RNA sequence: GAUAAGGAUUGGCUCUAAGGGUCGGGUAGUGAGGGCCUUGGUCACGGCCUUGGCUUGCUACAAUUAACGAUCAACUUAGA
RNA sequence: CUGAAUGUGGAGACGUCGGCGCGAGCCCUGGGAGGAGUUAUCUUUUCUUCUUAACAGCUUAUCACCCCGGAAUUGGUUUA
């Protein structure tokens, strides 16, 4: 994981030239001609971060900030485990494991609880200091959270359909379909992102071009 | 081929199976030949650039190294204005790279201008407007030289080709021609421009950079190797060739060690010009060149040891030794007793 | 007699019904490197053949001889 | 073992498949990107929105013998 | 990786001589590790041991044969 800041001035700057020009040892033309046509675009400037946080032991697939701390960085990985990091120190200060690979985790502060789709075509509710919805058939990718109700989120999956669910039930309240005469359910259609939007709704987005948007407010 | 008598039964190595021969037969140009000394020969060709009238000289070279050598010597003659004439010169053998030798063809086939080339223009190909061929020295065959002379006229145009002998067996090249039924009819050309400075303006030229003193002697040793594989043996010789006048023609001064040389035949250069103070000019070869001067003693002692151990190998070298004991031994006895 | 190379072969052998004895040798000897080693042959026979197997490595033999039935008379050289 | 020799100053013919890989060329004008500047409003030395002055792109003349140079990687005495 | 009557084929099973190639035993011989003899003088000296059976597994072939191809500028080739 990265650990960045929105000001780059705050930054080390890193040299694309200095790598193969103060040294110069032993680096054969065809290796300069490669890195210089890395910068054909233009001489942009380029930062390293500010930390990297690695524990994981497989590739991570989101990571969330704390909604109230701003030190607090959730995440998930395919390794089968939610990390809670310690932004400060840099460093894993708490691992959850679950039994399938994780894709997707949103945070509900506001009643404390973790929401981690896996790609066993379920979403698991964690307390970080239980229930897990079902109803997808395939791989959870994308969650939000509805912004003015506090225990309603929303679920996209490679199924093709979103899904809005109660924190305190396990069945899906309402199932959202791409509405389109040229998709087909299972040749192009998938949800790669979905976006909770308090003043338009749910946005739906994926291997359709289209990008959805439907009204949901009461 | 223009030549396919002489390639008498030779024909039926390639095959064929019902074959029918076909002879073509038809001044339309001059043929000339001067007799000079081999370290004027240059200055000759000079003479003849900058006084005959052409619109096209091809000037042909035995070796590439030569070709390449002599281009760029004219080249600097011609820096200083050593001959004046609107005259374009331009280098072609057959050892250089495709593209480059088609890009000089083309431009020369595209006012007036002068190519050095060596047997591969010889043959097939064909410049128009070419007035003028030289012969630097007779070809390796004589066959070819009815070629060398043949890229001029066409059309019975007014064309020209001179050769140059080396005064010693000139006697045999023209009746040797004659019987061939070709005639070569002498000219008189007076050397031009030289009274005392040409000599020593190569060789001071040379001494500027130690690349050119290697391309010479190279050059040399290859017209040296390029005259021993000779047809008519008995009209080039290597015993009567002038082998100071040809090294005095490169610009050399020192003869290349060669078995011709000392058997047959030093510093041409009375007051003689160490190498070790000879610069190389050019900045990655002077430091091997100085690496290889301070081990000097080490690649002696190499060889030194690559001799013994070839004596050791030669046949029976264990009884050439005994012999030498007993020769040395027999000559020191007598050595001494007969001055007691 | 026979030579094998499968060390489960050889146990399967030493664990039949009808069996005497099985014959534990050492020897001292030299590899293509020059460093000297020691080697252990296994020989248990069967029916009609006296199967041996080789082992050059002390402690895949150390493994075997651990892993011998402990009903089974074994002769040391 | 080819290639004219094998104590010496080794460099050795014409044409004809390949001879380890890779990279590299000027002088001028104007567009772009970076760097040092600087000027206003804005939020408690640091941001936000704005103002004027080493890399590469496009055109115009020389060079096209780059037939040059640079770098990486390979290699040792066949004599008994 | 079934095979009756019936009909065939192979091994058993076959003159003598010549040179060439290959293997084994014997002979010759270098180093080293032991043992014995001679030694007025010389002699790294003289003698002797340094072995691997039937059987079993892997691997190994001249000849012969198969496939492509189509040859005089006649090629290949044996001690013959």
């Amino acid at each position: 994981i990265g650990f960045w800041s929105t000001i780059y001035k705050e930054m080390t700057v890193v040299d694309p030239l200095e790598d193969i020009n103060n040294p110069n040892n032993k680096i054969s033309t065809a290796a300069r001609k490669r890195r210089k046509l890395t910068m054909k675009d233009g001489t942009i400037r380029r930062r390293a971060p500010l930390s990297l946080l690695e524990s994981h032991t497989a590739p991570v697939e989101q990571v969330i900030f704390d909604s109230t701390d701003n030190t607090v960085g959730y995440s998930v990985s395919q390794d089968h485990t939610i990390k809670t990091w310690d932004l400060v120190t840099a460093r894993c200060i708490d691992t959850r494991t679950t039994s399938y690979s994780l894709l997707s985790i949103a945070q509900l502060s506001t009643l404390n609880l973790l929401a981690c789709g896996s790609s066993a075509r379920h979403i698991t509710l964690h307390d970080p200091r239980q229930q897990q919805l079902i109803g997808h058939k395939n791989f959870v990718s994308s969650l939000d959270t509805c912004p003015e109700n506090e225990y309603i989120l929303c679920s996209g999956s490679h199924d093709g359909t979103v899904k809005v669910w109660d924190v305190r039930s396990t069945s899906p309240m309402y199932t959202i379909t791409r509405e389109d005469k040229s998709v087909q359910k299972g040749v192009n259609d998938k949800v790669f992102a979905v976006k909770w939007a308090e003043k338009v709704g749910i946005i739906s987005a994926g291997q359709d071009k289209k990008i959805q948007i439907n009204k949901a407010d009461n | 081929s223009a030549t396919m008598r002489s390639a008498g039964s030779d024909i039926f190595k390639t095959g064929l199976r019902n074959p029918v021969r076909i002879t073509v037969n038809s001044s339309s140009l001059k043929l000339n030949y001067c007799v000079v000394n081999p370290a004027e020969k240059l200055q000759l060709l000079v003479s003849i650039l900058n006084n005959y009238k052409f619109k096209k000289c091809i000037v042909y070279f035995p070796t590439c190294v030569s070709v390449s050598y002599f281009y760029s010597f004219i080249q600097y003659l011609g820096k200083r204005n050593i001959l004046v004439n609107e005259v374009e010169i331009f280098s072609l053998h057959g050892k250089l790279q495709t593209s480059a030798r088609t890009k000089t063809l083309t431009a020369f086939t595209d006012s007036n201008s002068v190519l050095f080339t060596t047997d591969v223009a010889a043959r097939g190909i064909d410049i128009p407007d070419v007035d003028l061929v030289i012969q630097l020295d007779p070809p390796t065959n004589t066959d070819m030289f009815m070629h060398r002379c043949g890229r001029t006229g066409r059309a019975n145009r007014v064309g020209k080709a001179i050769t140059f002998l080396n005064e010693g067996r000139e006697e045999d090249f023209i009746p040797f021609m004659q019987v061939k039924n070709v005639e070569l009819e002498e000219l008189d050309l007076e050397v031009k421009g030289i009274t005392a400075n040409f000599y020593e303006d190569f060789r001071n030229w040379i001494l500027e950079d130690r690349d050119r003193f290697d391309k010479g002697v190279k050059a040399y040793v290859a017209f040296i190797k390029y005259y021993s594989n000779h047809s008519a043996t008995s009209i080039f010789r290597l015993q009567s060739l002038d082998y100071v006048g040809i090294a005095k023609l490169y610009g050399l001064f020192r003869l290349p060690r060669m078995p011709e040389i000392t058997k047959y035949l030093n510093w041409l250069v009375d007051p003689p010009v160490n190498m070790d103070e000879y610069k190389y000019k050019d900045k990655k070869r002077e430091k091997e060149r100085q690496e290889t001067l301070k081990n000097i003693s080490l690649i002696n002692d190499k060889k030194k040891l690559k001799s013994e151990l070839k004596k050791k190998n030669l046949a029976w070298s264990d009884k050439t030794l005994t012999k030498e004991r007993k020769l040395e031994r027999k000559e020191k006895m007598s050595l001494k007793r007969k001055a007691i | 007699a026979r030579e094998i190379t499968d060390i489960k072969q050889f146990l399967e052998l030493t664990r039949r019904a009808d069996v005497k004895t099985a014959t534990v040798k050492i020897n001292k000897k030299l590899n293509k490197a020059g460093k000297p080693f020691r080697q252990t042959k296994f020989k248990v026979r069967g029916s009609s053949s006296l199967y041996t197997l080789v082992i050059n490595d002390a402690g895949k033999a150390k493994k075997l001889i651990q892993s011998l039935p402990p009903t089974l008379k074994v002769n040391r050289l």
